[PDB]
């Protein structure tokens, strides 16, 4: 639930884009656990 | 098939989650062979 305001209390027309993701497990790799998870599935939306 | 009886079934593992914790250490494979005229089929299942 996002809003944005100028210094003197004015609405700001513009584009607001939000991107949310993360890593999966990151065990360590190599002599540990070489291939693991993904790059993290990253999603993305944008609004006006 | 039909030339002499042969099929080279390459299966891509990319849709499978190789590299994560969705493992059961077992990949169940079922193979069924039918015939054009007769509706009879032969089924063969095994665990990789
Ligand atoms: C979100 O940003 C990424 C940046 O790499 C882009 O590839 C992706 O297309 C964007 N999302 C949409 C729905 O366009
Ligand atoms: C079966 O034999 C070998 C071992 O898999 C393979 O190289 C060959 O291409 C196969 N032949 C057919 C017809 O699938």
């Amino acid at each position: 639930n996002v809003s944005a305001i100028y210094t003197y209390g004015q609405p700001v027309p513009g584009s607001v884009t939000i991107k949310c993701c993360r890593e999966a497990s990151s065990y360590y790799g190599r002599k540990g656990n070489c291939f693991k998870g993904n790059r993290g599935i990253c999603t993305n939306i944008t609004g006006e | 098939l039909g030339p002499d009886g042969a099929f080279y079934g390459v299966v891509s593992l990319l849709p499978f989650q190789m590299g994560q914790s969705g493992f059961q250490m077992s990949l169940g494979v079922a193979l069924t062979v039918t015939e054009e005229g007769t509706g009879i089929q032969v089924t063969h299942q095994f665990f990789i």
